[PDB]
RNA sequence: UUGACCUCAAAUCAGGUAGGACUACGCGCUGAACAAUAAGCGCAGGAAAAGAAAAUAACCAUGAUUCCCUCAGUAACGGUGAAGCGGGAAAAGCUCAAAUUUGAAAUCUGGCAACAUUUCUUUUGUUGUCCGAGUUGUAAUUUCAAGAAGCUGCUUUGAGUGUAGACGAUCGGUCUAAGUUCCUUGGAACAGGACGUCAGAGAGGGUGAGAACCCCGUCUUUGGUCGAUUGGAUAUGCCAUAUAAAGCGCUUUCGAAGAGUCGAGUUGUUUGCAGCUCUAAAUGGGUGGUCAUCUAAAGCUAAAUAUUGGCGAGAGACCGAUAGCGAACAAGUAGAGUGAUCGAAAGAUGAAAAGAACUUUGAAAAGAGAGUUAAAUA
RNA sequence: UUUCAAUGGCCCGUCUUGAAACACGGACCAAGGAGUCUAGCAUCUAUGCGAGUGUUUGGGUGAUGAAAACCCAUCCGCGAA
RNA sequence: AGAGCAUAGCUGUUGGGACCCGAAAGAUGGUGAACCAUCUAGUAGCUGGUUC
RNA sequence: GCAGAUCUUGGUGGAAGUAGC
RNA sequence: AAAACUUUCAGCAACGGAUCUCUUGGCUCUCGCAUCGAUGAAGAACGCAGCGAAAUGCGAUACGUAAUGUGAAUUGCAGAAGAAUCAUCGAAUCUUUGAACGCACUGCGCCUUUGGGACCAAAGGCAUGCCUGUUUGAGUGUCAUU
């Protein structure tokens, strides 16, 4: 359509082409190594996270979470820490 | 006779005795770029030339305008 | 079926792909069989045709025939093959083209870069 | 048809001396080519051309390394010695400059920096 | 002037994609930083209970925090909220209690110069 | 006088930078029809603008900006036409002016010298010295969320330079399964029957008709491998100018806060904004309901958002040569117009050119024999 | 099918006018060519649920197109008074 | 002793370029009274046409 | 989904071997 | 009444280019990315091929060179046999013009340097505004100053 497009379609020069397109990959992780490597290349954030014994988000979910099975006088006080559920935690 | 070549245009439009261009607006620096006439860009801008160094760019921007020698 | 986004289903892309290909991408276009004697010895599938290179025609009026490739004529994706050729009005003879991809080449021309592509793709002599 | 890699390593004055007569017979070609020429005539004459470029381009590219050489640690240089990027990035903030932290923010992030933290 | 939506399947997978690399950056931590309890201010959500911007300078002393490390453990600070109730500086406080008991902090190193 | 300091100039004095182009998105000025509308003009970026409350609200109060959904076609106005609220996306905070470093301008550009350093002999720095800038104020310090200063007793720390490996990001080469077996029609088998093979590959295209198995690919690849170029972390070597610098704490000592601005009368523009006339204050000033909230007249700032342009890419219940672009081609091309501008028509021999030798008639043009072809009813 | 024989039948469309008269438009053939796309409202019918109702702003998810499908958190709209 | 809400269709109606074609425009900005380009899908009760 | 729109585009006749040159 | 002429229908040949089939084109939506110019951009003109009609490509190093690859073709012919109307691409080259830059716009110069074989030629630069700095001088300065 435009003469900038159209002059180049016709010359003979190639066409500065880039194959970038990798639809559906995720981003592969660095920075922590330990969590790399239990890091399943094929899940979402949300599900590696709940995986590896890691919230994704500490607020509140706005959404709905998947349902993959059919699942069956204070402010002195401190929070004696939160035992790990996960070995990749106690890593 | 009322227009000749323009030096800067290269169309057949420029006046004597106003000595000024009408296709492109000379000897002004900022050439005669008006929108009602649409018609008239598509036939006077880029890509309508060869724009040599332009494709020069486009084409090391890839590599990162890198230069040096290879090893 | 395709899963790439690098790459396209489209007739009209791909045939604009084929027709707008240079000489360079042209070559590998232009591959032809081996024979299976052959293609075992090498453990290799195809490779790109080659001036003075032995082949048989396997298809069309011309099948059978053996002989050489004279010249590859990238162009237009024809290979020219000795004393395979047509008589004219004026009695000379018009070579006939076969295309890469039907004739099926016996005895290679030996160069030192196809050795390398031959072990290149974990083949051998 | 020369090679290039035996062209660079000589002199300066023989290569312009072997560019002067290959000069000479690119003319002897172009007259006897005006006057009726032969196809093999016809490829020398375009061959003669690309050598005499192989030639200059070998010569062309000693002096600019001559320049760096000469230039080399130099502050300032030659306009056609410098990058040629773009204008825009010609004209932008280097890495170093604008890395620039006030002292103030140097102890911010030195004291009180960015954790690696994680949750259960 | 009439916007379409044809690009409401392609945004929503780019924000996915966006929240996967700052997940790669920052693995340990969650991609989305801690926020508070607080009550919308108008009479007809003032019984309601939702998230704030960041916790209060009361909210941050009371529980044990300083206001300038709270910054870089991902806890927010918002200087213009205050606490005029203390069931909101109490549903907050415990908000914070509640992190820190999960909250594994990194050691860096630290420059040790041998004199002093 | 000398000579300082101030101004005034010049120089091919060194080092620089500005212009024009693009304009889909963006920020301004300005503008008539038929409406911050086209236009006109001005200025930019990969986004622009906006932005950490002189913001709401009357609540159990919320908390920078931006976009989306609702609030809502609602209030208000007189059909025009919102904003809090709420719910989502995204989130990050900050720097100055106003303080005496006064027990020491502690700050900085430029010349020169070596040391380095590189997307790089093309980049970007440091050290040393000299000269200037600067006391009509450059650093540290502090920004109202506070904070300064004295005190206390706990907790803290590199704007270095390597090496080594792991991880990522971008460019490049590379590794990659199986019929062209038999029979029939055809010019051609890619077809129809028969017998098989591969399949993480039965997408698509080519090939002399519909090819998973002849060719390019495709799948494996959400990857092996080999290179380079960088990014944030880890590990570890060396160097650390720390006599230093922070956070929290306690205060019998302190706490600066942006003026031809706000505000008023008045006049234009479209409520703000603009001119003119005047022109302020210090628990003050703005705004809301004697109260609540905020803290203007200085500054920056990511991401969420826009995108009829540019660099590429993937598709489509889209058009199929009077259509779809004005252009499937020599397309803004021929051509028309002094000129600004305007502007077309035009796709298909065949598998292969095998494009019709040759003989003959004709001045030739062409015709008739004749040839090629599956077919010249190509 | 062409033709002939006997009986017949004022040019079509529009507009005009009760009607015509008319005045228009029509040299012929091919192709192109005109209640469409959308927001709002009301009605009728069909379907799902029913004092309820509505997933698609967005989030979760979807390895074989992944712009589809599938799933639900906080509101909200319209009803119910 | 509530009967709606949501989707799809049909017909109707109101806007939007609004079934198609046709009225001098006007305005902005340009070119050498003239002319050009856009705003523009400016305006119609009317005219002609509106397909098995 | 066409027979009309002094409809758009292309093609083609009578007029006509006429006006004529 | 036959011919001629006029008319219908059929055969055949022209004419025309609909229909049908496709299709290196258009349109539409989504997606990724950030990149022009005083280091001369966009644009224009003139050139250039062993021969090009347009068309692209290219700049006196002209349908390009260097370098990295691939490894034998270009193809209407020519043409060589690291070939290639090839790819990649980090090095040089990049005509006259154009914001366009010595004045002018064809010409006319200036300055410096290089040299020729004092003068001339070539090369280099010689556009304005503004910013930081250096040198030079001047003001009717303010002083300073015995
Ligand atoms: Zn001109």
């Amino acid at each position: 359509a435009n003469p900038r497009q159209r002059n180049k379609q016709r010359s003979g020069k190639p066409r500065l082409t880039r194959r970038n397109a990798n639809k559906k990959a995720k981003a592969k992780i660095y920075g922590n190594f330990v969590i790399q490597q239990n890091w399943d290349k094929h899940a979402t954030l949300r599900q590696n996270y709940a995986r590896l014994g890691l919230l994704a988000t500490p607020n509140y979910v706005t959404g709905g979470v998947e349902k993959l099975y059919p699942d069956p006088d204070v402010l002195d006080k401190e929070i004696s820490i939160a035992p790990a559920k996960t070995e990749v935690v106690r890593q | 006779k009322s227009h000749t070549i323009c030096r800067r245009c290269g169309k057949r439009s420029f006046h004597i005795q106003k000595s000024t261009c009408a296709c492109c607006g000379y000897p002004a620096a900022k050439t005669r770029s008006y929108n009602w006439g649409a018609k008239a860009k598509r036939r006077r801008t880029t890509g309508t030339g060869r724009m040599s160094y332009l494709k020069k760019v486009h084409r090391s921007f890839k590599n990162g305008f890198r230069s040096g020698k290879p090893a | 079926m395709k899963f790439s986004r690098d790459v396209t289903s489209s007739r009209r892309k791909q045939r604009k792909a084929h027709f707008g290909a240079p000489s360079s991408v042209r070559r590998v276009l232009m591959s032809a069989p081996l024979s299976k004697e052959l293609r075992e010895q090498y453990k290799i599938r195809s490779l790109p045709v080659r001036r003075d290179d032995q082949i048989t025609v396997i298809r069309g009026s011309n099948k059978g025939r053996e002989g050489k490739i004279t010249s590859v004529y990238r162009k237009k994706f024809l290979l020219l093959i000795e004393r395979v050729t047509r008589e004219k009005a004026n009695g000379a003879s018009a070579p006939v083209g076969i295309d890469a991809s039907k004739v099926v080449i016996t005895k290679l021309h030996l160069d030192k870069d196809r050795k390398d592509l031959i072990v290149r793709k974990g083949g051998k002599v | 048809a020369l090679k290039t890699f035996e062209l660079r390593k000589q002199s300066q004055e023989n290569l312009a001396e072997q560019l002067q007569e290959l000069r000479q017979e690119l003319a002897s070609l172009r007259v006897q080519k005006i006057a009726g020429g032969s196809g093999s005539k016809l490829s020398k004459i375009k061959t003669t051309r690309k050598d005499i470029a192989r030639i200059l381009t070998v010569i062309n590219e000693s002096n600019r390394l001559a320049a760096r050489e000469a230039y080399k640690n130099k502050k300032y240089i030659p306009l056609d010695l410098r990058q040629k990027k773009t204008r825009a990035i010609r004209r932008a903030l280097t890495p170093y400059e604008q890395s620039r932290k006030t002292l103030k923010q140097i102890k911010k992030e030195r004291y009180f920096p960015l954790r690696k933290y994680a949750l259960k | 002037y009439v916007k379409t939506w044809f690009n409401q399947p392609g945004r929503k997978l780019r924000r996915r994609q966006a929240r996967q690399t700052k997940a790669a950056k920052i693995a340990p931590r969650p991609v989305e930083a801690i926020r508070p309890a607080v009550k919308p201010p108008t009479i007809r959500y003032n019984m309601k209970v939702r998230a704030g911007r960041g916790f209060t300078l009361e909210e941050l002393k009371a529980a044990g925090v300083s206001r300038r490390v709270a910054s870089t453990i991902g806890i927010p600070v918002d200087h213009r909220r205050r606490n005029r109730s203390e069931e909101s500086l109490q549903r907050n406080v415990e908000r914070i209690k509640v992190y820190l008991a999960h909250l594994i902090v990194f050691p860096r190193k630290a420059g040790q110069p041998k004199k002093g």
